[PDB]
């Protein structure tokens, strides 16, 4: 048997491999720390070993040895580099977004909020706004521009027909879903599974891009699972939980060494949460880009609803030259000014006219 | 700019057209604003060209 | 000797059948934890069986033999998918709604609300503020343009002469009720109960439309109802309040095996109250539409009284056909300029000059 799987190692030492539903299921097999001390391997490591059938009375079945992890020997699982210890950097690779099928939304993406591989990014908008419908757009746009980098998409406490809807049509891209009739337990074990298992990606050097969804209402998750809050953070927030997600969530970062971790979430503003706005306001001063949406451009459905003023990034130049980062400056002095809602018509028609680079050219 | 036709050279009207009122025969242009145009159509222009 | 009704399993792994009374009735037969197991029956099922008269020392009646559940044999009883894995679609079955006492309202909701089968609706809007007999006339209107559907109706925490009256003048459709006056535990009971029978129903391919009164009165009365259910949220709310609520609304899907289940309920909102406002917001995100009732069109007793600028559906292709979607495309965007006091008369003289596809015709 093949065995694709990564180690969820339990308390006692002793772990599980989830199945393709991305949860604890029936193909858990244990893994001793014995082998942890031997391999010097983290969890979440894709691991193949020989496993011999389970015997009478014997339930999880015992890994005799691994042959090949991560699909490589086990002298480079020995010896290979921590991954707190890499150097991070300013993202450097910018991801160009150009896509037919969307020319005016997907195009205001990328001229005014461009992206970087290694990029910490939030974009922000209030319940009901299609966050999840960007989303959607956004994958489309990096699965056709960007096919080469490995694209995963993480959906939590969300309606269930939106997640078949997204499973049928993101054809085949990694997709997964923790929907709120799910426990929170299985949304935070979910969650920090992909965590671990992205961590181990990307510390054997490779591009992950993880596309979470609605991190406030995955704060609100936390907060379920979390039971103390220790003193309450206006309303019930925690330290040590939203840790979890600042774990997640600052673990992107451009990494000198080769390799990329991307990973881009929303979040959920203007529900008359004071939690709400706390988490935004923590989370606003650790990504390195945000992208506001007003609601009442929703309301006049035009799309996307940004509030461009708010929107912006860090390192305007660490991702375009000094000619473009210039351009990019005398842009900025430009359309700094002019006002929202003409912005956004009068932008979407001057936008229906040509290619991104054409329309600059 | 559609009634334009009549209007051939640099703002003057062509000789032997007829005219209606309401009809222009000279376009001058001054400027947007007395200190300030107004910043919609100026980064209109300015995006355009 | 036959016993008729539904099925309410007690909880002490004995069972008990409930009438039309729609409440705890002593018309109850023991359906044994072992009956449960071999049957493999659930509760709320529509139960026809033979019992017995109780014993001496023995109170209530037991039963003898099962032979109709739902108007079917118990043998394929045993063989039928339970709901959580059904396949949810967006709605796609809308419904015509021009009806010869109030074209006009019914009008302005086809504009505005298109309905199809599947539809997880809303409505929200301060106390005394327009719900209740719209919900008379939109059931009204559905009891003549799909008698098919079985229509159910549910009344919480409300007074008992607005029962009464809803009762005689639905014409015999499936009303429910449960009265402010009565404990919380009754409406809880009354609530979760018809939820079960509605996903028993909806189990078998069937069309099922709730008519739930006051979904965020609900969410008041659940908060009387709440005993503690975890830490404090802003407003007074708790932790884990909402997932009964969360799971009894979100029932709400269009399922592609066949039938349907389209739930529509009132909210109030605007109420001066934390509590209830961020139940508007973390409900909002639950249901595909809205329908926004403000009152200054009300104390003008404007009917109806609809805030038709803030409500708008998901996915109107998903429901609406391409031609219908691209009408409506246009439509809106030519009916989204007009303000709001001047838009309540103009918009209800250009309805009430003809049919809306006369209208288009
Ligand atoms: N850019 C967009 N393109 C198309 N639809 C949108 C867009 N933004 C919002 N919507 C609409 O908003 C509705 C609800 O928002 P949605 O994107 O589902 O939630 P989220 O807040 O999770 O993104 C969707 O049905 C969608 O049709
Ligand atoms: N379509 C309508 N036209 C006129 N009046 C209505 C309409 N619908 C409801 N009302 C009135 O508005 C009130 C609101 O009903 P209800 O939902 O019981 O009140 P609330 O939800 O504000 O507690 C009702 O008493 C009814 O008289
Ligand atoms: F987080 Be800020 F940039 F100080
Ligand atoms: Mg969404
Ligand atoms: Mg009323």
């Amino acid at each position: 048997r093949l065995v694709k799987g990564y180690l969820e190692i339990s308390q006692d030492g002793y772990g599980f491999l989830t199945e393709n539903l991305h949860n604890l299921e029936s193909r858990v097999a244990i893994v001793s720390a014995g082998l942890i001390k031997q391999y010097a391997l983290r969890a979440g490591d894709y691991v193949v070993g020989q496993a011999r059938p389970p015997r009478e009375n014997e339930r999880y079945a015992t890994l005799l040895k691994v042959e090949a992890v991560n699909n490589l020997d086990p002298e480079a699982a020995k010896n290979r580099p921590r991954f707190d210890e890499l150097t991070p950097q300013f993202p450097d690779r910018q991801i160009r977004l150009e896509t037919t099928p969307d020319e005016l939304s997907t195009r205001v993406i990328d001229l005014l909020a461009p992206i970087g591989r290694g990029q910490r990014g939030l974009i922000v908008a209030p319940p009901k706004a299609g966050k999840t419908t960007l989303l959607k757009k956004i994958a489309n746009a990096v699965l056709k521009n960007e096919p080469d980098i490995k694209v995963i998409v993480l959906l939590i406490d969300e309606r269930p027909e939106e997640v078949t809807d997204f499973r049928e049509s993101v054809q085949g891209a990694e997709v997964i879903a923790s929907t709120f009739d799910e426990p929170p337990q299985n949304h935070i074990r979910v969650a920090e599974f992909v965590h671990e298992r992205a961590k181990r990606i990307v510390e054997e050097g490779g591009h992950v891009m993880i596309l979470l969804d609605s991190i406030t209402r995955l704060a609100r998750a936390n907060n379920l699972v979390t039971p103390p809050t220790g003193r309450t953070l206006s309303g019930g927030l925690d330290s040590a939980a939203l840790y979890f997600p600042k774990r997640f969530l600052g673990a992107a970062r451009n990494i000198r060494g080769g390799g990329s971790l991307t990973i881009l979430a929303t979040a959920l503003v203007e529900t008359g949460s004071r939690m709400d706005d706390v988490i935004f306001e923590e989370f606003k001063g650790t990504g390195n880009m945000e992208l506001h949406l007003s609601r009442r451009l929703e309301e006049r459905r035009i799309f996307p609803a940004i509030d461009i003023l708010k929107s912006g990034t860090r390192r305007e130049e660490l991702l375009l030259g000094e000619e473009v980062t210039h351009k990019m400056w005398l842009l900025r002095k430009v359309l700094a000014d002019m006002d929202p809602a003409e912005a956004m018509e009068m932008l979407l028609a001057r936008l229906a006219r040509t290619k991104n680079n054409k329309e600059f050219l | 700019e559609a009634a334009l036709r009549d209007l051939d050279e640099e703002g003057v009207v062509r000789i032997g057209a007829e005219v209606k009122p309401g009809d222009i025969l000279v376009g001058r242009t001054s400027f947007k604003g007395e200190s300030e145009p107004t910043p919609e159509e100026r980064l209109l222009r300015s995006i355009f060209g």
